[PDB]
Order: structure tokens, then C-alpha cells, then sequence
């Protein structure tokens, strides 16, 4: 609903709230103040603003796989290949623009622990397990094959269960959801074990009559929050 | 030496008994609960989280599989025709199959509560019109016609104004009624607006969902 | 109003049958088994349900005859919990370590039945862990090492039927399982397609199937 | 004056034979003990004297043969709730399912009693359903369904012997039950005229016989 | 060690025992009583009529 | 004459429950508790040094 002027550090973004505002598992990300059985605030909390990844009319999804997406790109990156423990949450903030004359639902979804399972077949073999570059994409992040069972036998029928919004172009072309620290051990490697992967999976396909840019990006905006961090390693 | 004489039933195992029984390890401290975040205590607490439904039934092959979540909804034919129609018990086999609610009753038997139809319109901001959504109790069956079923209970639907519209199926426990959508106005769509657009739609139970009994379903599992 | 039977612990507490273990005559005359809360094939689709789940666990053994023939044979049950060695074979000192528990019960005897505490030392279970294990294996080749976090191994159950002198009589020892003091977390959305291994969820992608029954037409009945 | 003998308690709460199962050597090695109040073939009456009642009732399993002799074997009694599926034969998983309950007892040991809940979805049993069952449309043919209500069932029992091959040993298998907690209401007059069919009250209408016995005048003894 | 001494009648199945016994479904919650016109509790009740 | 039923996993032997049996010679006082210097009650005490 008109303006939006939103700074941080040295990122900015320019969005707004108007519509539907935030969600979040029902619980911000905090501390710990136990036994264990570095906390940057004046750079770690910044937009990392990923890239636009397109969407075709006959698209079938993508899915990033945090903390893989910024731990080789940004200031973040650099102290989680140095350090070795880790624990943080996010505020993903996903924002596709587009005008009235287009139509397209998308589902932006957070679903923790992603494990994922690639097609048996090829030559005759019966066993396979996926490669390090589609469990841990990167910024690019990897556009899925299989949509109704996530890769991983898993229908979306149900995948509203877990942290979710609606992009709806009538409506809505705005998202934000707020992601804690979601782990059976208060601290992890951030390095080999990537916690929840963020998926957008359209349902209502991208459709317009002729001659109307085909093309409608997704700009894919997050930032890390409570971020912590403990020992550190050696530099190059 | 306290007399005791054996009550029937003695040494028989019963798979189901809330007995205490002795401990591998009585000298062990399992490592302390810490706090996880979405911790669920009953399943009642998914019951009423909004999931798909799926309606259209297609699989042809499996490229046009996804379709099973969408409605069709165009100018074509037009005025007063039949949308789409579908059961209201997941219970039963199975447009409901794709809600968690659905396979979770799959879990029991019994079922008693109210129900939450919401659908989504994802049309253009442009398009306008609106649709007829009429339910159905268990006796007396599919209405032919708007005029028929416009007396039951219904809700007349616009996309313009809302997009968001939430059906509330008010009770069910044990023909098992029947919610039907009708064009109650045509497919408007400007000039550029795609003349055809997709509905999905969102079910969910009331927060007095209940079920009763435990049952276990089919899956397979190979070697 | 009676929301009980939709609560874990009356979602989870039945003893189901998991383990089956063959004591021929003419294998080796020994088993282990590699505890895994499947076998119950079923409560593998009811535990995936959940990601990070944690509980105490009671089992109950049921041995006897293929016949069901009930004869006075004197077994040793034991539980060899993780990191500890497994009987190499029948007369290792894997019997006498004591350190890994062990039942002696006869058949003329009812049933024996064990409580198993919650042996992670992490604070759950995880039914899914996207990434690899502390810490990270490179040298090429392999790709096995993905989505199996050992810290959910629970241990292993061994019997004998006992030595030296071998037994006379063919057995069979029924397993049975139940849960205890669940607590579940962050839930997933249920499996629609068939399982194919176990600590790995692929699936057939030549043949996908949809998750529920089908119609001809949305209009029809 | 003494009413406690004539309470509904008092009046129920004695375990009836209610059956009478088979399990030779050489019928294909199981049974399916559909539950029925009747079998005591006197308790209909005996229950028909009232319209609703509702009871939680403990079932009793005497094991032997037909001899007498008492056998070690290892049976498997298992409960089947209402709406669950039966075993489709021997081996099938409804042995193994686990949501039906199960009593694994030997015969050296004493007979197994277990007790269960009312169960009906209604608030009492009826005995009566003077109309058509939900939902009982028209479009003839069909005409059986009648003066039975499925609410009043209250699951059924199998056994097994057990698995995998059969035993050496003959058995039959008695089951006794027991009423607890019972609550009637709405009263009937009693049955004068012999049954004939079972979920039915009809009566020969050839052969109708006075209430009770009758003499030859009114004016003499 | 709790010293226990087994009287003799044990093991007895006894048709009339008011004896507990384990229940089949313990985590099964039954349709509670609703009211119902006309309860009678004991059979003289009907002596009377 | 009270009702007991022996709840599975009777006459078992585990090498590790914490039960109380009886004593061989209950009519015994052992030599009484004296004080000995350097008492180790918890194992973590040694790790400490």
C-alpha cells in the first residue's frame, strides 16, 4: 500500500505490509544460556538478497537448502568455514513481482530436515544415493524434478503442516516467514548439515494470453538472526 | 509369608497392557530433554492445519499428475453449469486422501466434528465474476440446479471483492452429504486476463475433531 | 468428549512384532539383532510422521517351536548396547562381558520382557538428517555415508539356546516392542509412495502413483 | 429383607459358556470367534428383558483337548475390533497388525481372562431397531438388514495355534465371559415363544403354545 | 524379595470370582453415559407392577 | 487369600536389576566401619587429578 524504505547495515530492501505480515513455527529464534550439554550483530544482520531465479509457465519448483545457501557467499559465509559449530534462525523474506494481468499461485514453505531421494533407474541399477550438488545446491539453488512427492515421497498435499505462505498474485506477491533454530543438538556443523530447505512450489501455473513477458522473477530475500558461533579455525 | 493364591490370567502377555517392566539399564541418565521447537503432544493439532484437498482425480500420466490439486474454471461453457462436486468424509477413498487429515483418519475409525473448506481463487486481479457454493447434507442428494440448491445452505462466492472464501462444514458422524460449486456468473476477463483460470482449494477439521480408534492402513515395503 | 485415543502414548504404546529370529537344528547357532523400531511393518509410515522423536522402550520375548511347541530350553537374551562389540561368534567373550546385559529365561517360563531407556546422546531421535555425519568423509567413490546418523542406534539383541553342547530342539523367538513416554517434534507431512530401502527414502520415479483413489471426471459420483 | 441377590449385578455377573471352538489336528487351523452375548443359550432372554443395556464384560479362555489332557502349546488369542478387518486366512498380517490386541498364552499356564470396554458408538446397546439401518433407502431386493443394528457389535476373536507349521496336539479352545457394570433400561416383557432365528424375534405361528402351563377348568385344581 | 506363600485354590477359575482383570484397550475412551428415561437398577421394581 | 497375577517376565534372571534377596547368614555383624584415609566415593574424583 504505497512507499516502503527498509535499511539494515548495509543492505536494503524496499517492500512493505499490507497484506498478510509474518509468520512464524510460533516461536522467535533466541539464546541459550546453559552448559553446552560469538555472537556478531554488527554484520551477520544484513539482506542477503539472493538472485532472481525466473519462472517459466512450465516450471516445476526450486528449493534451497539452508545454511548451504550463504556458506560460501557473504561476509557469513567466511566465519562458518572457520568456525565449526553453529546455531541461528532466519527471516526469509521472498517477494516475486509481477502485474494484474498475470495469475500464478506459488506456496513458499519451510520444511526442516530435508532429506532427499533421487530416481532409482539410469542403466538397470536398483540403489543410488544423490550428489553433494543437490544436497547442498548453493545460492543458485536447484530446480526439482518430481513436485508432488518433493523428491522425497513426500505429496504437497501436506506440506502445509509445516511454516508456510501463499503467494497469490490477485492477492499477495509478498512472503515472509520467520525460521528459529530447529536441531536435536543446540549447535551443528553448518557445513554438513544443512538444517530446513526452503522450497517454493507453484500450484496454479503462471498463465497470460499473448505477448505479456513470460518471465516473472522471484526475488528471494533473507537474513540470519541470533546467529551464534563458538570455536574458530585457522585462516588460509 | 504373605498368602497369595494365583487369580486366572497369571503369566500371559497381552500386547496392549500399561505394565511397568524391569529396566536394561536402572544406573543410565538418558541425555536431558532440551526444547525443540512444534513440539506436537496430540494429533488433533494437525487436524486443524489447512492442507490441500485434492479434487481433480488425473493421473495422465504423471507430467499432468500436479493437476489433481487445481479446478478448471474458464469462460467456456459458461453461465449456470456444474463446476466440480466431491465427498465430505475422509474417511472414505478418496479426493480427501490428499489432506493429512484424510490419512490420519485412515489411522482410526470413528470420526465426529465439524469441517473447514477453504478455497483460493488465483486468477488475475483483473478478473472478475462469481461462483455458488452450496452444501449438502447426508439425505437427499446432488441438487440439478442452482435454483435447488441455492434453498440449502450456501454461499454465494465473488472473485473481485475476496479471494479468500471459507466454507464451514458444520457436522459429521456415524450417503454422507455433498458440497457442490456452481457458476452462478459468468468468466469475466478484461482483455489480456487468460480466459481460463485454476482454483485450489484448502481443507480442515474444526477444533472439536475428534477420533476414536486406533487402526492401522496399507503401505508396502520391499527389501 | 474423549481426545486420549488421539495422544502419542495411545498412538505408539502397543506391542507390535518386530524381531523374528530362526534357531534351526540343521543357523550358526547364534543371532544378533540390529535393533531398528521397523519390522512392524507399519509404525515406519507412523514414525516419519514426526522428524525428531524420543522414548523409552519396553521388549517382551516370545520364544517357542516352529510347531509353537513349548520345550524346557534355557535361553540367554542380551542386549549389547552402541559402540560395544557384537558377539563375534557363538563363544566370544561377547556372553561374559556383562557390561552388555543379559536375560536367562527357560520357555517353561512366561514370557520375558525388558525396559530399554532412550540411548541417543543427542536430545532425540531424527528420522531425517539432510547432510552427512560429524565429521565430513571426502576421497571420492563414496556416496553411502548420506542420511544415517548413527547416534539413532539403539543397540543390538542377541541369543544363544545356550552352549556349549548344541541344543535339541528348533526354536523360534518372537519380538515384541512397545513405546513408552513419547514425545515427538516438527512434523512431517505423511509418506504417498511406496518405501524402497530403509535409511534411505527413495522412490520408484518410473512409477509414481497418486496418493489416493481416482475418479473419471470431478462432476461424477 | 435382603435385595442385593436380585441387583442387576447380581443378576448378570456370572461367566456363561458362550463357546465352543474346534482346533483339530487334521479346521485349516484357525477360528474366528465372531463376539455374541447368546451361545449361553439363555441369555437373550435372560437380556431381551430389557430394550437398552450397556456392560463392559471380561472374557475368560479354558485351553485343552478333547481328552482333557493339558498340552504345551503357546496360542495366540487376538482381538478384533469392529470396522477391522478379519484375518483373510492363516498367515495373513492381521496377525500381526498389533492394533487388534493380542494374549499370548501357553496351556501349562492358567486360563487367560481379559476384559473389554463397552463399544458401541451409540450410548447403550439396543437389542431392538424397530426400522431399517443407516441409512436404509429403497430400491427393493434387499430385506435382511433388518432388526439389525451393527452398532451392537462387539468385535470378534481369533486364534492360531501358532505358526509356522501346525501342531502335533488337538485343542479346543473354551471361551467363557463374564458381565460387569451393567445398566439396563426401558424393560420388555419376557419371550414366551421359542426363538427361531438369531437378530430376529419372529415365532411359529403354526405352532404357538400357551405362556405357561393350563388346566382343565377355572373351578377346579 | 517380597516372601509371599501361594495358599492353595490357586490358579482356580471360578465362574463367580468379582475379579479385575486386565483391560484389552486402556487407552480407549467409551460413549459416556447420556441420559436415558426409565433406568432400573433392581428387578423388585418391576415385582411392584 | 490375595489376588495376585504374575505380570509377564516372572522367574527371569537380568544381570542387572537392583533387587533385594535373601541372606546367607542373617544372624551376622561384619566388622564395623572404620576410618581409612583417601575414601573414593565417585570415580570423577580420579579424573580430576
Amino acid at each position: 500500500d504505497r512507499v516502503a524504505q527498509l535499511t539494515i547495515g548495509n543492505s536494503t530492501i524496499t517492500t512493505q505490509e499490507a497484506a498478510n505480515i509474518i509468520v512464524g513455527y510460533g516461536e522467535w529464534p533466541s539464546y541459550c544460556s546453559d552448559s553446552d550439554a560469538t555472537r556478531p550483530d554488527v554484520s551477520v544482520n544484513r539482506f542477503y538478497t539472493l538472485d532472481t531465479k525466473l519462472w517459466e509457465k512450465s516450471s516445476k519448483g526450486w528449493y534451497w537448502k539452508f545454511p548451504d545457501v550463504l556458506t560460501e557467499t557473504g561476509v557469513f559465509g567466511q566465519n562458518a568455514q572457520f568456525h565449526y559449530l553453529y546455531r541461528s534462525g532466519f527471516c526469509i523474506h521472498v517477494q516475486c513481482n509481477a502485474s494484474k494481468f498475470h495469475q500464478g499461485a506459488l506456496l513458499v514453505a519451510v520444511l526442516p530436515e530435508y532429506v532427499i531421494g533421487t530416481v532409482a533407474g539410469g542403466t538397470g541399477t536398483e540403489d543410488s544415493h544423490p550428489p553433494y550438488k543437490q544436497t547442498q545446491p548453493g545460492a543458485d539453488g536447484f530446480e526439482l524434478q518430481h513436485p508432488y512427492v518433493l523428491d522425497a515421497g513426500i505429496p504437497i498435499s501436506q506440506l502445509t503442516v509445516c511454516p508456510h505462505q501463499w503467494i497469490n498474485l490477485r492477492t499477495n506477491n509478498c512472503a515472509t516467514i520467520i525460521v528459529p533454530y530447529i536441531n536435536a543438538l543446540p549447535f551443528d556443523s553448518a557445513l554438513n548439515h544443512c538444517n530446513f530447505g526452503l522450497l517454493v512450489v507453484p500450484i496454479s501455473p503462471l498463465d497470460y494470453d499473448q505477448g505479456a513477458t513470460p518471465v516473472i522473477p522471484i526475488t528471494i530475500t533473507l537474513a540470519p538472526m541470533c546467529s551464534e558461533f563458538a570455536g574458530l579455525r585457522q585462516a588460509v | 509369608g504373605f498368602p497369595t493364591e494365583l487369580k486366572p490370567g497369571t503369566n500371559q502377555f497381552l500386547t496392549t497392557d500399561d505394565g511397568v517392566s524391569a529396566p536394561i539399564l536402572p544406573n543410565f541418565h538418558p541425555t536431558p530433554c532440551i526444547h525443540i521447537p512444534g513440539e506436537v503432544r496430540n494429533l488433533l493439532e494437525l487436524c486443524q492445519v489447512e492442507t490441500i484437498l485434492e479434487v481433480n482425480n488425473v493421473p495422465t500420466n504423471a507430467t499432468s499428475l500436479m493437476e489433481r490439486l487445481r479446478f478448471p474454471v474458464s469462460a467456456q461453457a459458461g453461465k449456470g453449469e456444474l463446476c466440480a462436486v466431491f465427498r465430505a468424509d475422509p474417511g472414505r477413498s478418496g479426493p480427501w486422501q490428499s489432506t493429512l487429515l484424510g490419512q490420519l483418519c485412515g489411522y482410526y475409525t470413528q470420526w465426529s466434528g465439524s469441517l473447514e473448506v477453504t478455497f483460493m481463487f488465483t486468477g488475475s486481479f483483473m478478473a472478475t465474476g462469481k461462483m455458488l457454493i452450496a452444501y449438502t447434507p447426508p439425505g437427499g442428494p446432488l441438487p440439478k440446479d442452482r435454483a435447488t440448491a441455492m434453498l440449502g445452505t450456501h454461499v454465494i462466492w465473488d472473485f473481485g471483492l475476496q479471494s479468500s472464501v471459507t466454507l464451514v462444514i458444520p457436522w459429521i458422524s456415524n450417503t454422507t452429504g455433498l458440497v457442490s460449486i456452481w457458476y452462478q456468473t459468468n468468466y469475466v476477463v478484461p482483455i489480456g486476463a487468460p480466459n481460463t483460470a485454476y482454483i485450489i482449494a484448502l481443507a480442515a477439521a474444526q477444533k472439536n475433531f475428534t477420533m476414536q480408534l486406533c487402526k492401522d492402513a496399507s503401505d508396502i515395503l520391499q527389501t | 468428549h474423549s481426545t486420549a485415543e488421539t495422544t502419542l502414548d495411545s498412538f505408539f504404546s502397543r506391542a507390535g512384532l518386530v524381531g523374528e529370529i530362526d534357531l534351526p537344528l540343521e543357523p550358526n547357532g547364534y543371532a544378533n539383532w540390529d535393533i531398528d523400531i521397523t519390522g512392524y511393518a507399519q509404525m515406519r509410515r507412523k514414525v516419519e510422521l514426526f522428524t525428531y522423536m524420543r522414548f523409552d522402550a519396553e521388549f517382551t520375548f516370545v520364544a517357542c517351536t516352529p510347531t509353537g511347541e513349548v520345550v524346557p530350553q534355557l535361553l540367554q537374551y542380551m542386549f549389547v548396547p552402541p559402540g560395544a562389540p557384537k558377539p563375534d561368534s557363538r563363544e566370544s567373550l561377547a556372553w561374559q562381558t556383562a557390561t552388555n546385559p543379559s536375560v536367562f529365561v527357560k520357555l517353561s517360563d512366561p514370557p520375558a520382557q525388558v525396559s530399554v531407556p532412550f540411548m541417543s546422546p543427542a536430545s532425540a531421535y531424527q528420522w531425517f538428517y539432510d547432510g552427512y555425519p560429524t565429521f565430513g568423509e571426502h576421497k571420492q567413490e563414496k556416496d553411502l555415508e548420506y542420511g544415517a546418523c548413527p547416534n539413532n542406534m539403539m543397540g543390538t539383541f542377541s541369543v544363544r539356546t545356550v552352549g556349549t553342547s548344541k541344543s535339541k530342539y528348533p526354536l523360534v523367538v518372537r519380538i515384541y516392542m512397545r513405546m513408552k513416554h513419547v514425545r515427538a517434534w516438527i512434523p512431517r507431512p505423511m509418506r504417498n509412495q511406496n518405501y524402497l530401502f530403509k535409511a534411505n527414502p527413495n522412490y520408484a520415479g518410473n512409477s509414481i502413483k497418486p496418493t489416493g483413489a481416482s475418479r473419471t471426471a470431478i462432476t461424477t459420483l
